[PDB]
C-alpha cells in the first residue's frame, strides 16, 4: 500500500588489485 | 521479472514526486527512464535493464541533492542521467561501467556532505564533472584514472568514519594530486598515484585487521611517496613498489594465519622504508 | 582494473 523504499546505493568499487 | 517491476515502480514514484515538488527536468527524465525500462523488458535486454537500475539511483541522488540544497550535485546527477539515456540507443558497450563509476562518486559527494566532509564532497563533484565531461565529449583514457580517484575517495570517506584521520588526510591529498594531474596530463605522475592508492588500501585494511604496526608503516610509505611525487622521480615508483610487495605479504600472511611469516615481511618492509627515509 | 560488482538483491519490505 505505501510507496516502495528507494533503491539502495550502488556498492563501492572493488579495491585496486595487488601489485 | 518481479525485480524490474520494482525498479519501474520506483522511477515512476520519482516522477510523481518530482512533478509535485516542481522538479520538471527531473520528472521528465524519470518518465523517459520508465519508458526505456518497459521497452527493454519487452525485448529481454539484460544490459539495458542493468543501466536502468543505475539511472534510477542517480535520479534518487538528484532528488535528494535538491532537497539538501546541493544544487550543483543535483545538476551533475541530471547530466549523468541524460548522458546514460542517450548512450543506451547509441550502442556504447562501456556505458554501464562509465556511468556506474560516475554514480558511485556522486554518492560519495552526497554522503560526505551529510558527514561534514565538505572538502571531500567538493573533490567528489570535481571528479564527477571531469568524468561527465569525458563521456559527453569522447575522452577515453581519463576514465581509467577516474576509477583510481573514486577508489581513493572511498578510502578518505571510510577513514574519516573509522577515526583514521591521518589516513583520511593522506587520501584527500592523494586525490588532489590525481585530479590536478588528470587535468594537466602528466601520465608519469599517475603511475605513482596508482601505487600510493594501493598503499592506502593496505593501511585501511591493516587497521581493521589488528595490524596497527603494519598500518603505520603503510602510512610512512604513502607520506614518503607524496614528497617524492612533488619531487618527480621514476625511481620513486620502483622504491615504493618494493615496499608495497612486502607490505602486501605481511597483510596476506595474517589472513592465512601465518604470524611467523607476517613478522618476517613486516620487518623487511620496515627496513626498506627506513633506507628511503635515510 | 577489477570487474564491477553485480548488484545485490533488494532487501525485503518492512
Amino acid at each position: 500500500l505505501p510507496p516502495l523504499p528507494p533503491l539502495p546505493p550502488l556498492p563501492p568499487l572493488p579495491p585496486l588489485p595487488p601489485l | 521479472e518481479e525485480r524490474i517491476k520494482y525498479v519501474i515502480t520506483v522511477v515512476e514514484q520519482i516522477a510523481k514526486d518530482a512533478h509535485r515538488n516542481g522538479q520538471e527536468e527531473l520528472a521528465k527524465l524519470a518518465e523517459r527512464t520508465a519508458e526505456e525500462a518497459k521497452k527493454a523488458t519487452e525485448r529481454g535486454e539484460e544490459e539495458t535493464l542493468r543501466i536502468v537500475y543505475v539511472i534510477v539511483v542517480v535520479l534518487q541522488i538528484a532528488l535528494e541533492a535538491h532537497r539538501n540544497g546541493q544544487e550543483e550535485l543535483a545538476k551533475l546527477a541530471l547530466r549523468t542521467a541524460e548522458e546514460a539515456i542517450k548512450a543506451t540507443e547509441r550502442g556504447e558497450e562501456e556505458t554501464l561501467r562509465i556511468v556506474y563509476v560516475i554514480v558511485v562518486v556522486l554518492q560519495i559527494a552526497l554522503e560526505a556532505h551529510r558527514n561534514g566532509q565538505e572538502e571531500l564532497a567538493k573533490l567528489a563533484l570535481r571528479t564527477a564533472e571531469e568524468a561527465i565531461k569525458a563521456t559527453e565529449r569522447g575522452e577515453e583514457e581519463t576514465l581509467r584514472i577516474v576509477y583510481v580517484i573514486v577508489v581513493v575517495l572511498q578510502i578518505a570517506l571510510e577513514a574519516h568514519r573509522n577515526g583514521q584521520e591521518e589516513l583520511a588526510k593522506l587520501a584527500l591529498r592523494t586525490a588532489e594530486e590525481a585530479i590536478k594531474a588528470t587535468e594537466r596530463g602528466e601520465e608519469e605522475t599517475l603511475r605513482i598515484v596508482y601505487v600510493i592508492v594501493v598503499v592506502l588500501q593496505i593501511a585501511l585494511e591493516a587497521h581493521r585487521n589488528g595490524q596497527e604496526e603494519l598500518a603505520k608503516l603503510a602510512l610512512r610509505t604513502a607520506e614518503e611517496a607524496i614528497k617524492a611525487t612533488e619531487r618527480g622521480e621514476e625511481e620513486t615508483e620502483r622504491i615504493v613498489y618494493d615496499i608495497v610487495v612486502v607490505l602486501q605479504e605481511a597483510l596476506e600472511a595474517h589472513r592465512n594465519g601465518e604470524e611467523e611469516r607476517a613478522k618476517k615481511a613486516l620487518d623487511e618492509a620496515r627496513r626498506r622504508i627506513e633506507a628511503t627515509e635515510r
